[PDB]
DNA sequence: CTAGTTGATCTCATATCAGGAGAAGGAGCAGAGCG
DNA sequence: CGCTCTGCTCCTTCTCCCATCCTCTCGATGGCTATGAGATCAACTAG
């Protein structure tokens, strides 16, 4: 580009369409299951859906 | 001597000299003086308004009505080009008024403040220019003036100008405006004039706008919903009757039978763009500059000026038989060639108008390229030598075409010897082009005068003409009759950065738009419910 | 208070184009809207427009 | 900042540490006067630190 | 002294996700006098 | 017997901070509205 050799660096990201159950120590939720969902042929950003459990008390 | 109701002895040997409308005007001026209000003598040019004013002030001085034994010190603010005329009018009608001009030419030969002090000390008649009001706005307004007459009071058309503020800093209840047209562009101007003559009648400018100007113009478009036009008509009626007892305007329809007026015909030529001019205009309307204008990132006004220059001539915008301003490169100058040739073969005499002085010089060079004798007067000519030029054109026939811009010279410089007139390019103001056509066709015009307005179809200039007509319609609705057939579209009228040149298969936009061509509490209630159903 | 030119120097680029400081651009916006508000209060403007 | 800029050390010493704008603005609102006793204040004014 | 010309100057027109930590306010509310 | 005046706790904003110094490359950045007429005025350029 404009005589300058430019190299694209591969960028890490969490995989999509997979359910990942984490547990944040400092939060109102005990457990949270997230899913960054994205249609096969991308047209919009990743729509993250969370399904959490409220912490006891 | 003629006598009025409370007693105002206008002298007989003056009052007899007036005409009927003039006597009506003197009556009205004195009705205001009793009410202690101001007003606008909105009679258009040529009726004679200075005569009415001198008549009324003379009657007020002789009648010794009283504060002040008779008429006190009065200031007249008029353009420089008419001050000497004013003093002569006084000296020929009512000599005993000690009239004095405030000017560098003047006659005082001493400190000008001493002139103000002396004239006020003698209850004289002092004439100034608007500039002296603006400059000495603090000094001149200390001597308890009894009358203020703003002749050609449309200089106060702008409520923001320093001249307006300086003129509204006068204190007397008696403010008279002598303007041929109280409003010229929109209702800003009417409000400013009324804020001068009578500070309170029309409200503050925000209120006046939001009540009148917006509903009215929204009802000036043919695509307006019926409710919008009906509201516009109602508000126009309210404004009309609100201003009725303070604006005395008479046309050349009722007074026509008293004075002769030769017939005037007018055409609007639609001049196709030349192919090179067409290409330049299309490149500009496709270039990124107008795109940035549409984005609002750059001021649209340069785009306007550029497109006007292009329609005038490509050499303006762009910058043998190829020298500067060659007349074959724009269609409007093709048409000017044809008209000038034909009229010279007819032996007539031409006024050649243009808003641009640069293209005025272009046209000068074109006339040198031809063998037409001519004369030029513009802003660059010294004022002291302006009268000779006009006289030399008017007295002989050995000069064919006289070059003007629409705005040079005093209002209505007497160009009578001309027969035909051409407005090479339209202006935004209807009043300036109207003045241009009126300048040739005045009182004491011997031959039929015709006006040819040169348009380039489908361009910016067609839109300028449309806007001129729209403003004229606005003024007419406000001043003569609210009911009017609606001609225009809002979006088409306001979007003015396009190019649709006619191919002669379809008619031009203008022709398409102009395709057709005590109260007994029951009369009070009846009028209220009538106005409210509208 | 609008600061002096030292606080917001107009540095000249390689050519003749004089680049203004961020403070100067902001003061330009402030003066623009201040003049705009001054005229809108002086001449016809709606209350919501002034607001 | 919650312990060091809450003592009576003077606004110029405090602005050197943290919350430069908040400290100087508080000092302006309250008309505080820095007696130029610390080393930071003299260093800023190019004076010989005590 | 007297006009007149010629510059400069100014006014007025016409344009529409993997932070953290502490400090302050606010709100819910338990409870104690006490009118 | 119902109101006031606390003052405790939970949450919620909200705002502040995140080592020092040094080298290099690379890209982006650029702001333009006109025109003319009138009037003033002060200086010559003649009288």
């Amino acid at each position: 580009i404009n005589g300058s050799e430019k190299v694209l660096i591969a960028q890490e990201k969490m995989a999509t369409n997979t359910v990942y159950v984490f547990a944040k120590k400092d939060s109102k939720y005990a457990y949270t299951g997230e899913c960054r969902s994205c249609l096969e042929n991308s047209s919009r950003p990743t729509s993250t859906i969370w399904v959490s459990m409220l912490a006891r008390g | 001597d003629a006598e009025f109701d409370e007693g105002f002895k206008v002298p007989g040997f003056l009052f007899k000299k007036l005409f009927k409308y003039q006597q009506t005007g003197v009556r009205w001026l004195w009705e205001l003086h009793c009410q202690q209000a101001g007003g606008i003598l909105g009679d258009e040019m040529g009726l004679g308004r200075t005569i009415q004013i001198i008549a009324f002030l003379a009657g007020l001085s002789y009648s010794k009505i009283r504060r002040f034994e008779g008429l006190g010190p009065t200031v007249i603010v008029c353009p420089t080009t008419v001050m000497h005329q004013w003093v002569k009018e006084f000296h020929t009608w009512w000599p005993p008024f000690r009239v004095a001009i405030l000017h560098e030419t003047g006659s005082y030969t001493h400190k000008k403040e001493k002139l103000i002090r002396d004239v006020a000390h003698c209850h004289g008649i002092l004439i100034t220019s608007y500039s002296y009001i603006r400059l000495m706005q603090d000094d001149i307004s200390r001597y308890d003036w009894h009358y203020v007459i703003l002749d050609e009071g449309h200089k106060i058309r702008n409520p923001n100008a320093a001249v307006t503020l300086a003129c509204k800093q006068f204190r007397t209840p008696h403010r008279i405006i002598l303007s041929g047209s109280p409003m010229q562009n929109n209702l800003r101007e009417l409000w400013s004039l009324f804020d001068f003559i009578f500070p309170g009648k029309l409200g503050t400018l925000p209120v006046f706008m939001e009540q009148f100007s917006v509903p009215i113009t929204m009802g000036g478009y043919s695509n307006a919903s019926p409710v919008q036009v009906k509201t516009a008509y109602k508000c126009a009626c309210v404004l009309r009757d609100t201003i009725n007892p303070y604006l005395l305007r008479r046309m050349k329809s009722d007074v026509k039978m008293s004075l002769s007026l030769p017939d005037k015909n007018e055409q609007v030529l639609f001049c196709r763009l030349t192919d090179e001019q067409h290409k330049v205009y299309q490149n500009f309307v496709d270039s990124k500059e107008v795109y940035r204008i549409l984005n609002g990132e750059m001021q649209i006004f340069s785009g306007l000026i550029a497109l006007r220059k292009i329609c005038n001539h490509p050499d303006l915008f762009s910058g043998e038989e190829d020298q500067f301003g060659y007349w074959k490169r724009s269609g409007k100058m093709i048409v000017v060639e044809s008209l000038l040739k034909i009229w010279h073969k007819q032996g007539q005499r031409v006024l050649l108008f243009s808003q641009s002085r640069q293209m005025l010089d272009i046209l000068e060079v074109f006339l040198r390229a031809q063998k037409y004798t001519y004369l030029k007067m513009d802003g660059t000519t010294t004022i002291a030598s302006r009268q000779p030029l006009i006289t030399r054109y008017n007295e002989d026939t050995s000069i064919f075409v006289f070059l003007l811009t629409t705005r040079v010279g005093g209002l209505g410089v007497n160009l009578t010897g001309a027969n035909r007139v051409v407005i090479y390019d339209p202006d935004w103001n209807p009043s300036t082009d109207t003045q241009a056509r009126e300048r040739a066709w005045r009182i004491g015009q011997k031959k039929q005068v015709t006006v040819y307005r040169l348009l380039t179809a489908g361009t910016i200039e067609e839109k300028i003409y449309h806007r001129q007509i729209f403003k004229q319609f606005l003024t007419n609705r406000v001043l003569k009759d609210p009911k009017q057939r609606r001609f225009f579209k809002s979006n088409d009228l306001y979007e003015l950065f396009t190019l649709t040149s006619p191919d002669a298969s379809q008619s031009t936009e203008t022709s398409a738009i102009f395709a057709g061509t005590p109260l007994a509490s029951s009369s009070l209630l009846a009028k209220m419910r009538a106005r409210n159903h509208l | 208070p609008v600061p002096p030119l030292s606080v917001r120097p107009a540095v000249v680029m390689q050519g003749s184009a004089r680049n203004q400081d961020d403070l100067t651009h902001k003061l330009a916006d402030i003066v623009k809207i201040n003049n705009q508000l001054r005229r809108n209060e002086q001449n016809g403007a709606a209350a919501h427009v002034i607001a | 900042r919650h312990g060091v800029n809450r003592q009576d050390t003077g606004p110029l010493m405090k602005c050197s540490f943290e919350e430069t704008v908040d400290v100087l603005m508080e000092a302006a609102a309250h008309g505080e006067s820095d007696p130029m006793k610390g080393v930071s204040e003299n260093i800023m004014l190019g004076q010989l630190a005590p």
